[PDB]
């Protein structure tokens, strides 16, 4: 009856240095409904990420799109935290750009 | 466009 | 093709932080188009989509405050419900709600639906024939007995054979250009080594529209595989990826074939 996010980061174009494009992290599978979604520049939150597609599937658990315009760099790493009820602790999943 | 909903 | 207006809404209880939050999020097929949120500065609906600009302030008056209705609504189901089911008054409770209808490509209507469900277990939806109730469980049949005494079905079959059908062809009129468009998947295949020996090839199709695809993996004519549910980029199209375990040296062996309604040959590539 509580289920637990899966939390998966990608970016809509395939990533090449200093070209603008959008980063996500899709929260997915999830109930309760009460959840936090923190992206993250370099261990700090970005601001003004977008909260779009909401939706919920047969077995009622709830979808939901975190992303924001980036132009990733070499050095700059990008993840996204979620604190949801049925978690010990808030999941940091990575940004793995060569996936 | 949405419903009115009904109550349960 | 066939098309879609769909309602997602969500009442939620916060008992000791004050009253439930309330969501109404609309989609024409794979397009969030409109939104209502309990929770914004001052709530009302907005367009999420950029042809939704169009419509005038009448249509925005006129579905937030059925939005403001239905938050009060689900509200009292709330409340309702505890009773049904015996709970405590200190536990947040969930009510969803799937609403809308699907056309064919004549504007006619396929099909409608309305599903509730509550705390993630289903509880009322309506029957296809679009007359009668199936309810999940004891609580439901009160619901249900409501509903038919009241003749709420009837109403509710003018909203999906009238309402529903008319605006949804509104909107593929007024979002012709986005909704009745497609994007064709762009397809690629990555390569990862494991123990003891083995290989990860994964397939990704990106950048297309509508959300529906199908990807697969072949030895030389079998198809095959771990994957990802479709999803969303950010900029209304999306993306999926498909994965098989190979041996190393027998790469070459294995293809994706990926099938879009943007693809009138499906793709084939390898690594």
């Amino acid at each position: 009856i509580q289920k637990t996010p899966q939390i998966q980061v990608y970016s809509r174009h395939p990533p090449e240095n200093g070209k603008p494009n959008i980063l996500n992290c899709y929260v997915t599978q999830f109930h309760p409904p009460h959840i936090e979604i923190q992206m993250l520049k370099n261990g700090k939150k970005i601001p003004k990420v977008e909260m779009s597609d909401m939706s919920f599937s047969k077995d009622w658990s709830f979808y939901i799109l975190a992303h924001t315009e980036f132009t990733p760099t070499e050095t700059d790493t990008y993840a996204c935290r979620v604190k949801h009820d049925s978690m010990a602790e808030p999941k940091t999943v990575y940004w793995d750009r060569d996936m | 466009a949405v419903y009115n909903f009904a109550t349960m | 093709g066939p098309h879609s207006l769909r309602y997602f809404v969500t009442a939620v209880s916060r008992p000791g932080l004050g009253e439930p939050r309330y969501m109404e999020v609309g989609y024409v097929d794979d397009t969030e188009f409109v939104r209502f949120d309990s929770d914004a500065e001052n709530p009302r609906y907005e367009p999420r989509a950029r042809w939704m600009e169009q419509e005038g302030p009448e249509y925005w008056e006129r579905e937030t405050q059925k939005a403001k209705g239905n938050e009060q609504s689900f509200r009292v189901d709330l409340r309702t419900l505890l009773g049904y089911y015996n709970q405590s008054k200190g536990g947040s409770h969930t009510i969803q709600v799937i609403s809308g209808c699907e056309v064919g490509s004549d504007g006619r209507l396929l099909r409608g639906y309305q599903q509730y469900a509550y705390d993630g277990c289903d509880y009322i939806a309506l029957n296809e024939d679009l007359k009668t109730w199936t309810a999940a469980d004891m609580a439901a049949l009160i619901t249900k007995h409501k509903w038919e005494q009241a003749g709420e079905a009837e109403r509710l079959r003018a909203y999906l054979e009238g309402t529903c059908v008319e605006w949804l062809r509104r909107y593929l009129k007024n979002g012709n250009a986005t909704l009745l468009r497609t994007d064709s998947p762009k397809a690629h295949v990555t390569h990862h080594s494991r123990p003891e020996d083995k290989v990860t090839l994964r397939c990704w199709a990106l950048g297309f529209y509508p959300a529906d695809i199908t990807l697969t993996w072949q030895l030389n004519g079998e198809e095959l595989m771990e994957l990802v549910e479709t999803r969303p980029a950010g900029d209304g199209t999306f993306q999926k990826w498909a994965s098989v375990v190979v041996p190393l040296g027998k790469e070459q062996y294995y293809t994706c074939h990926v099938y879009h309604q943007g693809l009138p040959e499906p793709l084939t590539l390898r690594w």
